[PDB]
């Protein structure tokens, strides 16, 4: 349901 | 938020969203108090009865949001946590007494029109605004009914309830570190916080200095908007020394 | 952060700072037996 967030914030 | 409406842009700049990395799901709400500290309800992070125990590494803090599910490019900011502090006497075994937690972010966030912290009340302000009948506001991306999720941030303004009436609405021990708010069945007005809103703020606008203060935190309830029940919140002023301590002991 | 906030805490760039009111604040201020 949420939208993909910029990979960089997971690492 | 049950029977609450969509918010406006820039309405609650302090409202934070606590996100889980995997699955990527909304977990709780929180508020920004300085550029490095976020404040939430401890049970959002630790609740042994259901084996909940999150750590820095499992969460993300999204600030500047409006929409619940979209990555609002260029408007929101995403930060990582450095440390989480729970109140040493958080009582999860009985009534979530002292349901407060502090999160230190990795780096400070910059403010904008959409990101700005909220004030924390001082004795005088608490004393003048925490009165029964005074309405306060709560916001969140929580459930819209008990049993139906919103697309935007919701709001609702609720009156504070007289302690005895709060007390006679439940079989749980209410302490002095909690207050309850909501409309009596007789007031024909509704609204309440619900699953997904916990941790968010309850603020009041000071008619003396036009500022918003966070008087409470969404803590618990028995369902969402049941007639006869009220929602309980953590009493931020009563736990403010705690707050101060960790902040001037671990940063700012 | 601490008492009374942080300094520039509590004033919203799109409302207080512009002297614009959001549609329900009136409701609160009125509950404190009215404010001006
Ligand atoms: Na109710
Ligand atoms: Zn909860
Ligand atoms: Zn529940």
């Amino acid at each position: 349901d949420f939208e993909e967030i910029p990979e960089e914030y997971l690492q | 938020i049950v029977e609450g409406s969509d918010a406006e842009i820039g309405m609650s700049p302090w409202q934070v969203m606590l996100f889980r990395k995997s699955p990527q799901e909304l977990l709780c709400g929180a508020s920004l108090i300085s550029d490095r500290w976020v404040l939430t309800a401890a049970h959002c992070l630790l609740y042994p009865p259901w084996d909940k125990n999150f750590t820095e590494n499992d969460l993300l803090v999204r600030i500047g949001k409006h929409s619940r599910t979209r990555y609002e490019r260029n408007i929101e900011k995403i930060s990582m946590l450095e440390k989480i502090y729970i109140h040493p006497r958080y009582n999860w075994r009985e009534n979530l007494d002292r349901d407060i937690a502090l999160m230190k972010l990795k780096k400070p966030v910059a403010f904008s029109d959409y990101i700005h912290p909220v004030c924390l009340p001082d004795r005088e302000t608490a004393a003048s605004l925490l009165q029964a009948g005074y309405k306060g506001r709560v916001t969140g991306w929580g459930n819209l009914k008990e049993t139906g999720q919103p697309s935007v941030l919701q709001v609702v303004n609720l009156p504070i309830v007289e302690r005895p009436v709060c007390k006679d609405s439940t079989r749980i021990r209410i302490t002095d570190n909690m207050f309850c708010a909501g409309y009596k069945p007789d007031e024909g007005k509704r609204g309440d916080a619900c699953e997904g809103d916990s941790g968010g703020p309850f603020v009041m606008k000071s008619p003396f200095n036009n500022r918003w203060y966070q008087m409470g935190i969404v803590s618990w309830g028995e369902g969402c908007d049941r007639d006869g029940k009220y929602g309980f919140y953590t009493h931020v002023f009563r736990l403010k020394k705690w707050i101060q301590k960790v902040i001037d002991q671990f940063g700012e | 952060t601490f008492g009374s906030g942080e300094a520039d805490c509590g004033l919203r760039p799109l409302f207080e700072k512009k002297s614009l009111e959001d549609k329900t604040e009136r409701e609160l201020l009125e509950s404190y037996i009215d404010g001006r």
